[PDB]
């Protein structure tokens, strides 16, 4: 019985001379062992591809034996298995991707885990104001935390730090390659204020928690109401884009019942 | 939707500016890469900016193409019934543009929107098909959504968009 | 700690020989020593997994850190020059 | 994760044999202990992939101080 396995050890080592000589489960367990052991030697010393076709047209088993050589190749011979993957196409797939977002740590390898998230979709000096610095970020870290927008003294600086930034946005009035996250700088912060794009994100993000807060876990009714004469004011400021204010805000509009939509259905 | 605010505030934004389709398909790569978008929401969010933007059709018409080379044909279709039984003729409006250029699928859509109700008023006289025929006219797929034969015809506004065309 | 600075193989290998010698015997506490070493070797391979992921995953996220503010400072200088 | 299953249920099985029908037993304990020898490679390869990205975490620094010597440069520049 391990005759038989050495036997076919010599005939998998040509793909059609080991299904010829290859002639009852526990006999085809001993074959997927062998094909283990022969993919652990290739990866002790391109030729995975080639078995990984000898079992797809040969043959549960194959997932496991892509998920060990996906483990072993860390990042470029990863990325040619990974369009080899997309080229072919239960819970290993799966497993597999998890542990491809797990072990990137997403400085350069984005794109990678895009495409990843789209197959399982397939699937299934200069004087510098400081106090401004501090007062937006932790503002834009109240955006992070919703959970920390439930409280009286986090509401009560939220309030007081979102009006004193609306107060600069309103008093600015400007009336007029591809950077991944917020900048953090202390040093510049004039061409962030001199966009207005950086302006449309924030406001969105202000029209995201405000829909959000709208949509325990209850507030004073007042609040409320301050929320609501944010908001139209919110819709003013938006309202005020050179380009396409109204038409942009009609857009915003219609986003925001979709997504009420997409609330109340699921 | 609840955890990534500013994935979706940069999909927004990003396609908010105004009119290098392959640099925001990029941009699009990127953002889901790093907010664990989920690629159906960001579909979403692509057909109804070009619900809202009737203005550059074959800009994002490009867009929804190099997006779908990369998916499954049926997620359209599930999209545009969940949209459909959501409910605004600019929902009429993308259904004919695409139904029209590519991505042509005609019978999951008839499944997703009555037959016995329409044949009991067919035989008793002797909503969102009559605006497809209406959008969609605005044409061998009129011709199968034909196949009563006079419903469309005792309508005034399909008799309309047939005399236009 | 002290498995991490021994760290292996021989150990595996030393079972392998064990389980020849059980399976030769078999054409009794030896086998009882082999399973218990062979668990033993396990739980110290998962140990050993779990520290290199998290050592690996300390490193990933250092270098994550690094290459964000390289990143911020790459930001600020094209921001920079395409202010002037 | 599924390593540490196998790896029990090696030993459950190990412990059920120690517990024709011999030789079986003895081809099921031998096909278990390739198991466990190709576990054992693979936690051996992940060490040693670990390794390489600590190595490659080095590169990443290094890279990230050139940048920041390219990034007075581009000060300069600027």
């Amino acid at each position: 019985l391990p005759e038989a396995r050495t036997r076919f050890t010599k005939s998998t080592r040509n793909i059609k001379p080991l299904l010829s000589t290859f002639s009852e489960n526990e006999k085809k367990c001993t074959l997927d062992q062998a094909f283990r052991g022969i993919l652990e030697e290739e990866i002790i010393n391109n030729v995975l591809a080639i078995i990984s076709l000898a079992i797809g047209g040969v043959t549960s088993t194959p997932f496991v034996l892509l998920g060990d050589v996906l483990d072993c190749l860390p990042l470029d011979q990863c990325d040619t298995i990974f369009t080899f993957v997309e080229k072919n196409v239960k819970n290993y797939l799966l497993r597999m991707c998890n542990d491809l977002l797990r072990r990137l740590s997403k400085s350069q390898n984005t794109v990678f885990c895009g495409r990843i998230q789209l197959f399982l979709a397939r699937l299934f000096s200069i004087p510098i104001d400081y106090n401004l610095y501090r007062k937006f970020w932790s503002l834009q870290d109240y955006f992070r935390n919703p959970v920390q927008c439930y409280e009286k003294i986090s509401w009560k600086t939220f309030l007081k730090y979102s009006e004193e930034v609306l107060a600069v946005f309103k008093s600015y009035k400007l009336d007029d390659v591809y950077f991944a996250k917020f900048l953090t700088s202390e040093k510049l912060m004039d061409l962030q204020l001199s966009d207005s794009n950086f302006r449309r994100h924030i406001l969105l993000q202000y029209l995201i928690l405000f829909q959000y807060l709208k949509g325990n876990y209850v507030l004073t009714d007042e609040q409320s109401l301050w929320i609501e004469d944010t908001t139209k004011s919110v819709y003013q400021l938006l309202s005020e884009n050179p380009p396409d204010g109204e038409r942009f805000s009609k857009m915003v509009e219609h986003i925001l019942n979709t997504e009420e939509n997409w609330n109340s259905w699921k | 939707l609840r955890e990534e605010n500013e994935g979706y505030a940069k999909l927004i934004a990003e396609l908010g500016q105004d009119l290098t389709s392959d640099l925001i398909l990029e941009n699009i790569k990127s953002l889901i890469g790093c907010f664990n978008l989920d690629p159906n929401r960001v579909l979403d969010v692509i057909l109804e900016v070009f619900e809202c933007r009737p203005e550059h059709d074959d800009f994002f018409i490009s867009l929804l193409e190099s997006y779908m080379s990369m998916c499954e044909p049926q997620t359209l279709c599930h999209i545009l019934g969940f949209k459909f039984k959501f409910y605004p003729s600019s929902l009429y409006r993308v259904a004919a543009v695409l139904l029209q250029f590519n991505l042509i699928d005609l019978d999951d859509l008839y499944v997703h929107l009555i037959m016995d109700e329409h044949k009991r008023e067919i035989a008793e006289a002797k909503n969102q098909k009559l605006g497809l025929l209406e959008a969609l006219l605005k044409w061998q797929h009129a011709q199968n959504i034909m196949d009563p034969p006079y419903y469309a015809a005792s309508h005034k506004l399909i008799a309309l968009a047939i005399c236009k065309l | 700690a002290e498995v991490d600075l021994r760290d292996y193989k021989y150990t595996c290998q030393e079972l392998q020989r064990l389980m020849a010698e059980i399976q030769d015997l078999k054409s009794a506490i030896e086998i009882e020593e082999r399973r218990i070493q062979s668990c033993v070797h396990f739980m110290t391979l998962k140990k050993l997994n779990r520290l290199a992921h998290i050592r690996l995953k300390k490193g990933r996220d250092q270098t994550h850190e690094a290459k964000q503010k390289v990143d911020a400072y790459h930001l600020q200088l094209q921001n920079l020059l395409y202010e002037v | 994760a599924g390593d540490d299953r196998r790896i029990n249920l090696l030993v459950k099985s190990f412990i059920k044999w120690c517990n024709e029908e011999g030789y079986s037993q003895y081809q099921r304990m031998l096909s278990t202990l390739s198991q466990c020898e190709f576990s054992m490679g693979k936690t051996l390869l992940v060490y040693d992939m670990n390794l390489r990205e600590m190595e490659n975490y080095e590169k990443i620094y290094k890279e990230i101080e050139c940048s920041i010597a390219g990034a007075h440069e581009k000060i300069a520049e600027c």
